[PDB]
């Protein structure tokens, strides 16, 4: 079956075509979402640096208190395999995007759990000396 | 077989980089869920710095 | 010579075949950088507002020794 | 741990104290603990699934924290009531929304005031049909995206606007909207492929312009010919314009099922493609 | 810097003081510190990985915290003990987690109730095999997610409750959890791709129904020839709903044999599969 | 209420007291009241899109908020006066940034400091066309991000420094850049991809080169049919070389005309294309 | 503005008071200061893009961050501290980071000191060539991660261990921790496709065994010949299982050369590959 062979393979291929379409699609919001995300925590830090500082402050002033088919066929192949080059645009930048963060969370997660601590002690030794 | 085994791998070489994105986006996932149980635990004391730094806003003050 | 047309066939397939599961990886992929978003939403939330809170109780502590 | 007495005490506490009650000093420290009380309530309500009842205890708290001066914790509450009468079964779902804006707007935290201005255009619409007051909300929202040089949430929005405006026939202000979102993508390399379909739409939104607007807009649009992407886009708009200026709604009809193929049509498209398989035979039977 | 050491400390200190030791107050810095005791203990005992001594370590420190008066950096310790116990050789992982939430949620804390409602699920699942409460867990959070209008956690719940429903004989209760996480999952254009298996699921799932419970949802599908992404869906079952209906045996074999060609089948589609297999070979000699 | 009293009475209570208004402290608490005045107003003017008189107000807060020694706030009102000037009428949107960066940098974050760097040249290129100085700031800028290992980053301002190198005329200096950030690449087994169109606009780059440097850096590249990424990168350049060496400025014009239907041209390729047509044609006359 | 007067400056009140200077108190708000100063000075160092003097000044100003009590923040110091000697021209970028985790480990924050463990294992290995105690990290980090119950992170780890382990001739030991990371692979559906490579992995390290393991590996392994992945890692393993049992360094090195046409060969692969070949040459021209 040649002709059954040489078309279902390549009726694939053009199944195929938008397949990688639609997941270049799919993959846009990704960008358009890991780039909104990238956004979304540069204010976190800014809130997360923030904290450290009054916290600072905070605890100090307790302490001052506390004291022509397959050239069709190709073409259809090649703007699945240049659509590579959409492929590419994503999985680097993100893929990046996505180191730079989480070593920034895990250092907002520290500093998070830190000024925590700082508030039981701060609170403790604030309610030896309470109204 | 020309276009064939060009196109073959073509694509072969493309379901490398989603298996390194599938779970590179993964990771991120559960360190971001991690992050979620901290912060929040976080404001959870600051609820009680707030009233404590009240409480010794009317003893100093 | 159907040993030159068998032979382009099962090169095609066997190309289809890794095709539709690598694609496979990127659905899957979409569905997951969606259902951490709207995780996201709620860490950035809690922690922006969190910033708020403190804020206020800042201003107060530094009120509180002058 | 009874809502109901929770309920009464809270109220028999949130009241401007005077005489003894006052002593020297009060206010704010007596309105906060009735507010702390109705959140008390609130979620043991929504612990019951009583959620209505949960809704309308965060209102009581949030009211009344505005009662006490910290537009914040209120407002954060105010939305805690939406999630509520969201999920429930009465409304206000908007009100508390709308209630949370007007404070984190006049208060200026704008980011969040779209993030939920979005979320309000989005249920004044699949619910209440209320698409007037929809797209002003989806509208204004951009423009504060558009203000946080948030370009992705703005066009997010933008989108939605101009989507539903092509539906309340406002073909015409929708072209200048995907002419904006489009003028204001190029710039990002990470938008130029979904730029097309926004040229496509802008061709298809007719208002009434029996002209070549459509014509000079697919002209305007920036394309060669080896276009993996472009392939879906204008080549098809330009078969569709001249089974237009030949009044054959044979060849439209017809490019419609065929392109359907290489690209299938959404909803939108399907509606306006209609409205444009009739303007032909109004033509053809005038 | 010995634990055992530290624990007796922490013992000798936790107890309410009265008579010479009181004097005029009490001392909640005295179960503090022993909290602060026994956490030193606790991670040592994790250094060394004897977890077994970890988990119980934390617990005690948990509960003296509960002593104390607070209940947030408690119940977090309560999950460092389950986190123990978990990647222990001992049982107590549950009860931590139960510990926990009855805390977070008593607290107001739903969003974490439910992050730790899963994990519990998922361990009266992996471990203890005991679907029937994990389902009832899986459920319960998923409404907490619900809540929190988080429609993605709330869908991941979902789909593990149907999923293990159908394993469990609940092929209905499976079809209706798709059905719902199907029409909540359209409205957002996000999930439009993944709408499929969904459909496809559901279809699959029979709870015995003698009918076209199937062959009414199939159609009720809006697939589109053009579309792809549509083929790897019903496309397939539609031929699986002739060859039930005519006790052929041979016809659902073969498709799924063929259909194994373009469309990966995974573990649940196979045991599933199987399962219409046998009510049609059974059909036939029954 | 109105902007125009705020503003006045935050002029009012912005100056050191005196006599018994001062008593012993006057302290930083009135500095800090006009902030939040002066912010209060720029945030309805903001509303009213008025931006100018936003930016202007938040400069006047950001100013006075260094009055209070508290830096980093103050930066973050810089930056918010910023994103007022940028996107409104008037200027200043360079100034307010470059106060901000002198904030950042001097505080010592750095990772912040490059955020607004890029920022920065980002607008000084697409609006002041101050090329020479925006290339220094995305060079800089680099070099922070590089700093905090944020390989990412740093690369992707690279990118910029030396894909605006080119148009200067800066041909060497834009490959060098491209062997650097390629070097610092391919340690990395997620940028094997992209590493192509890096070699690819090395190899256009030409400093009137007349040796095989691009013959060279096609060969240091290494490629693979089979390793059909490549395709979109040196399968071209070896065909340019060829119509180069062969001063045939028709078969370099006809490779640029076939290229442009496997891999479309971006503005940056073509005009650079166009440079080295030139370098044939003024060959052919040698 | 001066470094060398802020170090100078630093040293004359970084010393534990005594005389009419203790008094009463003294330590913590001086050694602080000091702190403060160093930290200013490395920040200068860094602008100036000294590095070296930078990061010395950074463990300067941890040291004493260290001699007040406050572990926390110090470490975060010697993280910066890292990451100058790292981007700078000496060493003691492994020192500093020793010097973190020792911290975050006898503190309790294992997830961290197992970030910082892998970043310091990625530097043994790429600069001290110490693959031993690289090794030695990139597993005991794994463990933690395991601790913590992060599965995913744990494999990143182990996938270095066994990686590294095959090119230190540690091939058995590698086998085993594929077999490991495999049967924690499965469990989690969306890893499907990854459990092959390892199955491919573990079948070609060889601790010089004169026959099967491999054979049997390779059996072990559930495949689906109408399957596509798969493709990618038994189906040429068996090739060359027979290519090796059977001395022929002919028909091994020609499935290898075909092979690498359908999945071009990494660097890893290649090694190993050619190990290979050399043991079947070392048995043959023997």
């Amino acid at each position: 079956r040649a002709d059954q062979l040489a078309d279902e393979s390549l009726e694939s291929t053009r199944r195929m075509l938008q397949l990688v379409e639609e997941s270049k699609d799919a993959g846009i919001r990704t960008l358009v979402m890991l780039d909104e995300q990238g956004e979304q925590l540069d204010r976190v830090e800014e809130g997360m640096n923030h904290i450290n500082q009054d916290m600072k402050e905070a605890e100090k002033n307790l302490k001052d208190l506390g004291k022509a088919r397959e050239n069709e066929m190709d073409e259809n192949l090649e703007q699945v395999s240049g659509i590579i080059g959409n492929l590419r645009h994503m999985a680097l930048d993100m893929g990046n995007e996505i180191d730079t963060q989480n070593r920034q969370i895990d250092r907002i997660m520290e500093k998070a759990d830190s000024n925590k601590t700082r508030i039981d002690e701060a609170n403790q030794r604030a309610t030896k000396m309470l109204g | 077989n020309r276009r064939l085994q060009q196109t073959q791998a073509q694509v072969d070489e493309v379901v490398d980089i989603m298996r390194v994105n599938v779970d590179k986006v993964l990771e991120r996932d559960q360190k971001l869920s991690e992050l979620d149980d901290r912060a929040d635990a976080l404001q959870a004391g600051a609820s009680q710095f707030e009233t404590s730094a009240a409480k010794l806003k009317r003893k100093y003050w | 010579a159907l040993s030159e047309i068998e032979t382009r066939h099962s090169e095609i397939i066997k190309l289809e075949n890794s095709i539709r599961e690598l694609h496979d990886m990127f659905m899957d992929m979409a569905m997951l950088v969606e259902s951490q978003g709207e995780m996201i939403d709620r860490i950035e939330y809690n922690v922006e507002h969190a910033v708020d809170y403190v804020e206020r109780a800042v201003s107060d502590t530094k009120k509180a020794v002058k | 741990a009874e809502a109901m007495a929770l309920l009464a005490e809270a109220e028999r506490k949130v009241k401007n104290s005077q005489s003894f009650f006052s002593g020297l000093f009060g206010g704010s420290s007596k309105i906060e603990e009735a507010c702390e009380i109705y959140a008390r309530a609130a979620n043991m309500f929504k612990m019951a699934k009583n959620w209505s009842a949960a809704g309308n205890a965060f209102c009581q708290a949030a009211q009344l924290h505005l009662q006490l001066q910290s537009k914040h914790d209120a407002a954060t509450c105010f939305v805690d009531a939406g999630n509520a009468f969201k999920k429930a079964d009465p409304q206000e779902a908007i009100n508390c929304l709308m209630r949370a804006i007007e404070i984190y707007t006049d208060m200026g935290r704008f980011t969040i005031a779209a993030k939920h201005h979005i979320s309000i255009a989005e249920i004044y619409e699949t619910e209440l049909v209320d698409v007037e007051k929809a797209i002003a909300h989806y509208e204004q929202s951009a423009d504060y995206y558009k203000g946080e040089e948030s370009n992705s949430s703005a066009n997010k929005c933008l989108l939605k606007v101009a989507g539903y405006a092509a539906q309340l026939e406002q073909y015409q202000k929708a072209i200048d909207i995907y002419e904006q979102v489009g003028t204001s993508a190029m710039d990002s390399p990470l938008l130029k492929y979904s730029a097309k379909d926004y040229f496509f739409k802008a061709a298809l939104c007719h208002f009434c312009i029996d002209m070549l607007n459509a014509k000079l807009a697919v002209q305007k649009y920036e394309e060669l010919f080896p276009a993996f992407s472009d392939s879906r886009e204008c080549k098809l708009m330009k078969k569709l314009l001249e089974a237009h200026e030949e009044q054959n709604v044979d060849s439209y009809t017809e490019s419609v099922k065929e392109y359907d193929s290489i690209s299938r049509l959404d909803q939108w498209l399907t509606t306006m493609l209609l409205r444009i398989k009739k303007t032909i035979q109004g033509d053809e039977e005038d």
